[PDB]
DNA sequence: TACG
DNA sequence: TTACG
């Protein structure tokens, strides 16, 4: 159960224009806010009252309203502005305030397949009775990328958990950890553990074995 | 101009936890004042504001009849009460002022609020051991957030990705934290991870080696 | 000359008693003055044209009409609206609760500054009934609203109307008196005034 | 808000082996369930009380617990086991009820790079003040499949609106349709409309395009 | 034949309330679970309320507890569930389910659809999705309608091979639109005539428009 | 000596004062208990332990398991705290708290897996019980028959009570000191019987 | 409504 | 403070 929604993704280029749209039918007011959020900070006032732009904000920035539907539009993108941008719905006072989903602009690059590592259990985590198998994507374009944990040649589901790491500011990068986990007696029942890692800049589909313990 | 939020934490489903928003560098005078909340890996959600020249509040549906938000002009501070917290409640709460009744021009940096049943509990670092480059830390069954990874004290930067957490089914944290380098070096240079759950005030370093 | 909160019966007769009630800032500052800027930006402003002999001229102030039935002045027919905006329909409800009276229809007039008004006219329409109740809620720069009593077959009285006042008229106001908001001959800010009415088929 | 989530997917080959892990972590109960439900259809039961087949289910379907985690294994897949697995959480009496995610079991495929076709809007609907410009992306592999509005080389969001088909039975591909929604004076500003796509199967982006009036 | 119909399903305003009722047929609902669990379009299975028919003991979903009652009629083999203060998040297909187990559902419902929405029963527009250039590729677009579901078919239904009929979406002003289109070999332009027919049952509506090149 | 009714019972005044059982039949309806029934044999962590009588080390002729946080001394063997209740247990619990009055922070379960299975004489007057315990006791699956007998005086009167599915008994007062108990072997087959006995377990 |  | 049916 969760009360928002992930931000959506939009990939785009430096000097690209870019338009997002806020639909709020049959609202009657133009009360209508923009903020921009990056990774760790706190939101900032883009846009008020539809088209004005807040004091700081450059002039790349513009807001617009047509009917019922709210815009907001980069002219030409910068570097810093690629980032997570929220719609405020129209804001009637004395009501609530209802923020829409996130648009998330993404700088497009050249695809870039994952180096793919695997790793083992460390001797102390079996030691306790559990076992971690961790596959690392490691600086890769695309975001899209499948992981599949084969055991003896079992596809897995539901045993391993990932996360993805933030577009990197340097090369534009994305990276994944995923995590296989099992009880140390499920763990010795078997002998092969693979991760299979299937992108885009990848051919065919690579995988990363290895063997109990060698 | 700043405003500062404090009293988040840790508590359990069905609890209480008070925050508070304080002002300093301005004065919250005829200013709306909201709380709104973002979950991690998701959108900012509104849940409630006050009028201070008023005192008209609103609130989210998700949240009316639990929370109640309110403000001291006395203390220059606004606060949100939050009863019979459930567990899709955790989140990072945002407090935010207004001008308008609505632009939320200035923001805190903003308190974590956990719900949950488990326990305050430090994480057990394991070594991601370089094999036949790259290499890690997997910082497994630890509670609340958040946690800090850094290597060899600060030396180590370049070529670092430290993964953002994974909520288990057991209701802990675990997050690994990966360096790639030159297999050359694995012999040669010394790779110690550093974790910090400042939390549980629990600080780990561990080397990892072949 | 009234400018302080109560009730003042201002006649008693030909057609009963006159009374209006004053109550300023009965919206309070800061929300008078964000309702002040959502209704200047929200609200269907138009001017509109009435006819008084046989030539059509614009009126003096920008105008809006909210209800289902509706409003014909000055071989004006205001179509109605029947979607009111939430602020004009939370500040209806406040007049009702506090006040004991109901309303189904409001007109709003935004006078841009000091050069628009609105000329002598009482509000006695038939659609209105015969003893209209009338709540007019002020925002924006203070305005002056005159009233003179007609003779039979010269009483004034003053009201300035500041920003977030309340104003009701009853009894036989609309029979035994007429108003208006005059020009203004120094510098004036907009106003937003909004009266609710009860319209009748 | 949403209640639940959209289904986890695995994509696997038929004859594969397939062990779909639940887990309900300080659980001490065995009173776990397992169902299938294929689109359209309601949900029938496959394992009860962990271990259990139940009555008429086929014998490769098998259903086990260590400790407390538990597994839905089918030892060899055969067209018809394509489908949503959910996991009846451990039911203990006088307690709620809780179903887990979804499971969503796919066929793979060799990737196929997605037909791109773009559909202006019809006199009829412009002739009523709204224009509908559609996009398809016919028969691709895999699901995943960016979809990129373009206005006069401006990038759209918020404006569109996608759809996936399920499965298709025998070529085992998807399909995908994209709506992007104007007002007639929004669409009458702009001549050239463009769906940008990006997918798998795709080195490039792949662009198709009108200018209105042709 | 162990059956089990729902009905009482269809289609309310925001805090108006319904009453599911399933009948059983077949078997008895004498010392049984009766279960009642919905599913959201697209999501998984969410259970929202059992009741033990011997004692009457009910248990439910805390995102329905308060708002919801469910019950037995063991005179006539009738379970209900009441559904009071609608809000737009219950809008799902509801399944009812039996078992002679605590837990166990072996016999489903085919389930019927609840939206709770502000909007009114409003037949479909259809516009046509005229083929241009490509491989052929032309449809329908059928736009406004409330509320699900629609069906469509292709020439009174000999036209299905390469006939890919979208899920619908719901548009932010609260109508449903979906499109339906079929791949065809450029040469039947000239000869072959295409028609899509929509039945929309709610409506009463029923359109059929031809689509042909421009 | 023969109750099989619900209701209270003075089944003894003297010496040590009132004993007092009373008896619910059908306190859980028939189709919980039988769902009760299959859940708690699935899910108990049931273990047959050895006992140790004048250095004679002997299986118990049942299945046994202990909840709550504190240890559990009986005929010299020790069952270990198990803090983490099977929540059917928990809702048991409270149930029989509600409709009686009575707290409780223990629960010994027994399975008698068929007509071999028993337990013998004994009272249940530990010093941990604390004087005149209040011990509540809730069956499930095939009827046994729970026996008493008066303990004499320094120097015999008796009576059973079947137990049937879904039956709650309570003993309160003075029948821990001046009764002993036990559930005899019966000679036809049984079926397996579940009973939890709710308990208060002192420091 | 044309008046400041 | 269990070996019986
Ligand atoms: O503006 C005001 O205070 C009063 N307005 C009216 O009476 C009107 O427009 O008919
Ligand atoms: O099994 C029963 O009914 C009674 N059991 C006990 O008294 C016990 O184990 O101490
Ligand atoms: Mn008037
Ligand atoms: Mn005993």
């Amino acid at each position: 159960i969760q009360m928002t929604q992930s931000p959506s993704s939009l990939s785009a280029s430096v000097g690209d224009r870019v338009t997002i749209t806020c639909r709020a039918s049959q609202s009657v007011s133009s009360a209508v806010a923009w903020y921009q959020q990056k990774p760790g900070k706190a939101p900032k006032l883009l846009i008020y009252s539809a088209s004005s732009l807040y004091s700081g904000v450059p002039s790349r920035f513009s807001g617009s309203r047509s009917g019922t539907d709210f815009t907001l539009t980069i002219s030409s993108l910068q570097p810093e502005d690629f980032a997570t941008y929220y719609c405020q719905q129209p804001s009637y006072i004395y009501y609530p305030v209802t923020f829409g989903q996130g648009t998330k602009v993404e700088i497009k690059r050249t695809v870039a397949a994952p180096s793919v590592f695997i790793f083992p259990p460390s001797d102390s985590q079996l030691k306790s009775g559990t076992a971690s198998v961790v596959c690392l994507l490691n600086n890769f374009y695309p975001r899209e990328a499948k992981v599949q944990w084969k055991v003896d040649n079992a596809l897995q589901s539901g045993n391993s958990q990932e996360s993805v790491t933030e577009q990197d500011s340097k090369d534009s990068t994305y990276s994944l950890s995923s995590t296989l986990t099992l009880s140390k007696a499920d763990y010795e029942k078997h002998k092969v553990y693979a991760c299979e890692v299937t992108h885009q800049g990848l051919s065919s589909p690579v995988t990363k074995s290895f063997n109990r313990g060698e | 101009v700043q405003l500062v939020e404090s009293g988040g934490g840790l508590v359990q489903p069905g609890g209480s936890l008070r925050l508070s928003c304080a002002a300093s560098g301005f004065n919250f005078s005829y200013s709306s004042i909201h709380w709104v909340r973002q979950a991690p890996g998701k959108g900012l959600e509104w849940v409630a504001y006050i009028y201070s020249s008023s005192g008209y509040t609103s609130y989210a549906d998700s949240v009316k009849g639990r929370f109640t938000i309110s403000a001291d002009t006395s203390k220059n501070t606004a606060y949100l009460q939050m009863n019979s917290l459930r567990a899709e409640d955790t989140a990072v709460y945002y407090c935010a002022r207004g001008d308008s009744w609505y632009a939320m021009d200035y923001w805190g940096q903003g308190t974590l609020v956990t719900v949950s049943s488990a326990s305050t509990k430090g994480p057990s670092v394991f070594p991601l051991a370089p094999s036949s480059a790259a290499l890690g830390c997997l910082v497994k069954d630890y509670f609340p957030e958040p946690v800090t990874v850094s290597w060899n004290s600060g030396a180590l930067t370049s070529g670092v990705h430290t993964f953002p957490a994974v909520l288990q089914s057991s209701g802990l944290y675990s997050l690994s934290s990966v360096v790639t380098v030159p297999s050359s070096s694995l012999g040669t240079q010394t790779y110690i991870c550093n974790v910090n759950h400042k939390p549980s005030n629990t600080k780990v370093d561990k080397k990892v080696e072949p | 000359v009234i400018d302080r909160e109560g009730v003042y019966e201002i006649s008693l007769s030909p057609t009963g008693v006159s009374r209006v009630c004053l109550y300023p800032g009965f919206v309070d500052v800061k929300e008078a003055d964000w309702i002040l800027e959502q209704l200047s930006q929200d609200v269907p402003w138009k001017q509109r044209t009435g006819i008084r002999e046989d030539i059509t001229y614009q009126q003096p102030r920008l105008t809006a009409w909210y209800g289902e039935l509706p409003y014909t002045y000055s071989r004006i027919t205001m179509e109605p609206n029947p979607h009111w905006h939430p602020v004009l329909r939370t500040l209806k409800n406040r007049i009702e609760e506090n006040t004991g009276h109901t309303f189904n229809s409001l007109l709003c007039n935004l006078y841009r500054n000091e050069k628009d008004s609105v000329d002598w006219h009482s509000d006695d329409c038939p659609s209105l009934g015969r003893s209209p109740i009338i709540a007019s809620l002020s925002f924006g720069a203070t305005r002056t609203f005159e009233m003179r009593k007609k003779p039979p077959p010269v009483e004034r009285v003053k009201i300035p109307l500041d920003h977030g006042t309340l104003l009701i008229m009853e009894g036989a106001t609309q029979a035994d008196w007429q108003h208006r908001v005059p020009k203004e001959y120094h510098s004036r800010e907009p106003r937003v005034n909004l009266t609710f009415r009860t319209v009748y088929p």
